[PDB]
RNA sequence: GGAGCCUCGGUUGGCCUCGGAUAGCCGGUCCCCCGCGGGGUCCGGUGCGGAGUGCCCUUCGUCCUGGGAAACGGGGCGCGGCCGGAGAGGCGGCCGCCCCCUCGCCCGUCACGCACGCCGUUCGUGGGGAACCUGGCGCUAAACCAUUCGUAGACGACCUGCU
RNA sequence: CGUUCAUAGCGACGUCGCUUUUUGAUCCUUCGAUGUCGGCUCUUCCUAUCAUUGUGAAGCAGAAUUCACCAAGCGUUGGAU
RNA sequence: ACCGAACGCCGGGUUAAGGCGCCCGAUGCCGACGCUCAUCAGACCCCAGAAAAGGUGUUGGUUGAUAUAGACAGCAGGACGGUGGCCAUGGAAGUCGGAAUCCGCUAAGGAGUGUGUAACAACUCACCUGCCGAAUCAACUAGCCCUGAAAAUGGAUGGCGCU
RNA sequence: CCGCGGCGGUGCGCCGCGACCGGCUCCGGGACGGCUGGGAAGGCCCGGCGGGGAAGGUGGCUCGGCCGAGUGUUACAGCCCC
């Protein structure tokens, strides 16, 4: 049933500052700005506070469905801060039982050829979303770091060169290769 | 059975006196319905199940509608149920909040005809009980009791939308 | 003596409903902005519905079968002449009044035109509903002149907001007017607001 | 973003029903839907009524949740809220509107002869504003 | 400018931001950025919207004279120049010069067939179309047949040729 | 059953359905006649998908494969009796 | 052939059964309370169409739990011995199967849920903690919605449409 | 011939009014009965008698300028309720 009142809050870090034009945070600092849009969502973004701290996300008389916003809200700004922040870093290791994945960056970080994929003559080419860099990493042989602050950009730049390097016809079961997602973590922890 | 806003009614019959049974038990009721004229043949369904007493073998003695003792209090009421559902026949026990007894059994017609599409005849009330905030088992009743209780209005969906059928102004929503 | 009925933030059978009465009862009815109708429903739901209406054609001879108008004004248009009895004199003369736009073109572009709020989106669907703009819906079906429409729109656009800002500019001079004369209209300013007005 | 506020102790204006044009303190909220509701003062007897009636004020007047009507007649009298809504702008433009309409055929005459000449003698100051803002221009 | 068939509908106008809806509207920026404006922040007002389509604009008897408040506004299908407008532009705007008038708001002051209680009144209207009398400045045909041709052809059609 | 393992693929004893490309029932229509089989020729639809595109499954190492999904765009031939 | 109602020719009124977005007379009620989103929605006697069986889709019930002796999940630590227990040898020391089926240590572990082994091993599946911080979870049941759900000219809640 | 005096039928054509009656459909006023000789309410207050939410309180914490606002606990009445 309709439940009376529910929310939430979002505790802002003090390095960060965050911005709320309505219904549409943009939440600014150390590595920089990410805008996102929540107008589809229907909640009562509320930024109180003095040193403004706090985030805090009402969603009045709300079925089942209409209270499962109100979190993925909540969390979503939390990710938007962390980007801000630390900003995220995606590392993804290469894998074969043969031909040794040849991978390289291309523009800076938008282009991933990813050519003698299980000796095919076909060399993939992967542009990244705006915002992600690809860098094919040091103190790892056969593993990619994508880097950037919105983490739904890399999570799919990473996705997109890791179905890029598919097998096709063959019992995937014996044939493990391409660029697996091995660590989603940060670009610097503190 | 049909409906409209119902009312309490008080029913006291009794089966009619014999040359055997020369002072016969009053039996009472608590029926509800649109008006006495069905009070009365509720009153005699519900005495045909329980006891061996017809129409006919009977006369109602004192048929009376019962006025709510505090109508401008606002309550919560326990209700108890038994229900024809399109398969086997059930038992609930619903809970309402209304200023009336009539009012609360009233909402729970229109509930289960929504909820369960039953329709009124299948239905049968058991008790009607006011209750406290305490022994209330249903949330949808609980998120009320309440001191300082605060809410907004907030889509506020526009009524009077054929005063003016035709405008120049987009409306407004926001109050 | 003309309606104008601004169709963007309106429901497609809902102002279709409306415009019909309207044109039986010998009102001239202008629809502008078309494309910016928006039908219920979510958006796949409504192209396959459509696909389904072009699919249906005289299987002998397509060339006479039912004709399946792509741009926005014309489904409206088809919509419309569907609650009408357009077999008719009188249903097709009902038509004859209605005129219809795919965007907002020269005599109504500068005209003031109204909005029916109760076929209004914001009014008539939960907020949690989905919908499909009839734009977007005529493009993926076959509709040529979207981008068109959009650019000549934006000139529109542009060429208003000019026009809205010199009507602001003199709405301020006059708000300014009213303050160095009111000595010399006070007392007609007291009687338009003994019977009312001016509060 | 949320200002005007189910609260208990709000004074809400009946938009319609029997009671229309009329305030009303929300003594108690039965329902998702349905208020408890009270105006002593302002002539509507203590009963329970939809909020999609009511549309609600910018005055919350203190008191508890189901007091007995006695002590809600002392919070309004109190605050004086019959004076400071016939204060607020918008019972002004409910007074004007209503004056609007019991306009006599002879008064709805003295009007637009007094308009007629009132908007004249605007035209007039504003194009020389407009004139002035023109040699200032220049 | 005059008559004169016919076809009818009408019986003040509204000359425009964009859009939002769990938000908006207006100001003004002291201050900052961009091309008198645009964008920003900050502050001050409105918000069951009075910078409201529940709205605005316009007045609806004619004249006379003789005061007041308001007062350089209107006109002569007044006349020439400079603009803006292409989405189906079809409409405006702004600038010179000639002549004429005193119109809105109050008051006085009289008079206008006052047609004797009684219906389609009252306008858009110089309307749309057809047939007829006046001035000024412009115009000076193609098409089809016939003939010819064969890129064409059942016949028509089509492509060609002919001071 | 499938070495083992009910369900990769299967599936008894039972059970619930759809279909009108089988045959029956039935006899409503037509007996002042609706030309009675097959083949040829031609067009179009259906999908209950043989192949072809994109895919999930395996008792899929590869090759070969069956099981299933979207799907009827395009195909589906030459002969002997 | 259903429901309503049974007909001289007409005016006014009122009904039935049916309706009242527009087609089309009537809701252009500020109608009341819920339920339901369907990439096959649904939409009214006769009637022109679906079942068994499913679904943490969502909404109600019913019955039982649980938990401050601070749980429940979420991660981390152990899973033994009497004992190749007995039947079965073809190998089953927990583990193709079946009769059994208790004690010790116990904090506590079944003579064992499975993985897998010729058979073990090895792995895996209670009782308890550490962190976190209020409800948690099970089994039924019935509403709408969905899967189940395949036909041949293009197509029919009557149509337009409708959230 | 003028009286349109009294009575009778009529109106060339198009109209309107008036009052009377019949049948309807609405509107506005008022006056009564009955009930659990209605139920609730209001108003005046007084004396007691308990119980509950939860308070001009107190208290942990939080948020603003001792005061205001927001949660939390035991609960008397100096907010109420029964
Ligand atoms: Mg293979
Ligand atoms: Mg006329
Ligand atoms: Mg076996
Ligand atoms: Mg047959
Ligand atoms: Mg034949
Ligand atoms: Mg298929």
């Amino acid at each position: 049933m309709k439940t009376i009142l529910s929310n939430q809050t979002v505790d802002i870090p003090e390095n960060v500052d965050i911005s709320l034009k309505g219904r549409t945070v943009i939440v600014k600092g150390p590595r920089g700005t990410l805008r996102r849009d929540f107008n589809h969502i229907n909640v009562e973004l509320s930024l109180l506070g003095k040193k403004k701290k706090r985030l805090r996300v009402d969603k009045w008389w709300g079925n089942r469905k209409e209270l499962a916003t109100v979190r993925t809200i909540c969390s979503h700004v939390q990710n938007m801060i962390k980007g801000v922040t630390l900003g995220f870093r995606y590392k993804m290791r290469s894998v074969y039982a043969h031909f040794p994945i040849n991978v390289v960056i291309q523009e800076n970080g938008s282009l991933v050829e990813i050519r003698n994929f299980l000796g095919e003559k076909y060399i993939r080419r992967v542009r990244m979303r705006p915002g992600v860099a690809c860098s094919v990493s040091q103190a790892q042989k056969d593993e990619l770091v994508l880097e950037g602050n919105d983490i739904e950009l890399v999570s799919n730049s990473a996705a997109l060169i890791q179905q890029a390097t598919t097998v096709k016809n063959k019992d995937i079961r014996k044939f493990l290769d391409g660029i697996y997602v091995s660590e989603k973590g940060t670009v610097q922890q503190a | 059975k049909a409906s409209g806003t119902l009312r309490e009614y008080k029913v006291v019959g009794r089966c009619l006196p014999t040359p055997k049974c020369r002072t016969p038990p009053l039996y009472r009721m608590r029926i509800f319905a649109p008006n006495h004229v069905v009070a009365k043949s509720r009153f005699w369904y519900f005495v045909s199940q329980l006891k061996k007493m017809k129409k006919s073998s009977g006369e109602i003695v004192y048929c009376g509608q019962v006025f709510e003792k505090s109508p401008l209090r606002v309550k919560n009421f326990g209700i108890w149920l038994r229900y024809d559902s399109r398969s086997g026949t059930h038992n609930m026990y619903r809970e309402y909040r209304d200023l009336t007894t009539a009012g609360a059994v009233t909402q729970c017609y229109r509930d289960m005809g929504a909820r369960h599409r039953a329709r009124a005849h299948s239905i049968q009330i058991m008790k009607v009980e006011e209750i406290a905030a305490s022994k209330c088992r249903r949330p949808a009743v609980k998120q009320f009791h309440d001191s300082k209780i605060k809410f907004p209005l907030p889509h506020r969906v526009l009524r009077r939308q054929h005063k003016p059928r035709f405008t120049t102004k987009r409306p407004n929503t926001f109050f | 003596q003309v309606l104008v009925l601004d169709g963007r933030g309106h429901l497609l059978g809902r102002l279709a409903a409306i415009v019909a009465k309207q044109v039986l009862l010998g009102r001239k009815v202008v629809v502008v902005r078309c494309e910016g109708i928006n039908i219920s429903g979510n958006f796949y739901r409504n192209k396959l519905k459509y696909l389904a209406f072009l699919r249906k054609r005289m299987n002998t001879n397509p060339s006479r079968g039912p004709y399946h108008f792509r741009a926005p004004s014309r489904i409206f248009w088809r919509t419309v002449r569907g609650m009408l009895p357009h077999k008719t004199k009188r249903g097709q003369a009902a038509l004859d009044r209605l005129k219809v736009f795919d965007g907002i073109p020269p005599p109504y572009d500068k005209k003031k035109r109204m909005v029916v709020p109760a076929a209004l989106k914001v009014v008539r669907l939960k907020p949690t509903r989905k919908f499909a703009y009839l734009g977007r819906l005529a493009h993926e079906v076959g509709w040529k002149y979207q981008a068109v429409t959009a650019t000549l729109e934006e000139k529109r656009k542009e060429k208003a907001k000019i026009h809205y800002r010199k009507k602001k500019q003199l709405m301020r001079l006059r708000k300014q007017a009213e303050k160095n004369v009111e000595k010399k209209i006070d007392r007609f300013t007291e009687v338009l607001k003994t019977h009312g007005f001016l509060v | 973003v949320f200002r005007r506020f189910v609260e208990v102790g709000r004074v809400a204006y009946v938009s319609f029903g029997p009671h229309a044009g009329k305030l009303v303190a929300i003594v108690d909220v039965i329902d998702q839907n349905r208020a408890l509701v009270d105006g002593p003062c302002t002539r509507v007897r203590r009963q329970a009524m939809p909020f999609k009636c009511m549309q609600l004020t910018d005055f919350i007047l203190k008191f508890p949740h189901s007091a007995r009507q006695k002590y809600v007649r002392k919070a309004w009298e109190k605050a004086d809220i019959n004076t400071k809504w016939a204060a607020t702008r918008w019972a002004k433009k409910i007074e004007a509107r209503e004056r609007k309409a019991k306009m006599t055929d002879f008064d709805r005459y003295k009007v637009m002869k007094a308009k007629k000449m009132r908007n004249r003698i605007i035209k007039n100051e504003v194009k020389k504003l407009q004139r002035a803002a023109l040699l200032k221009a220049s």
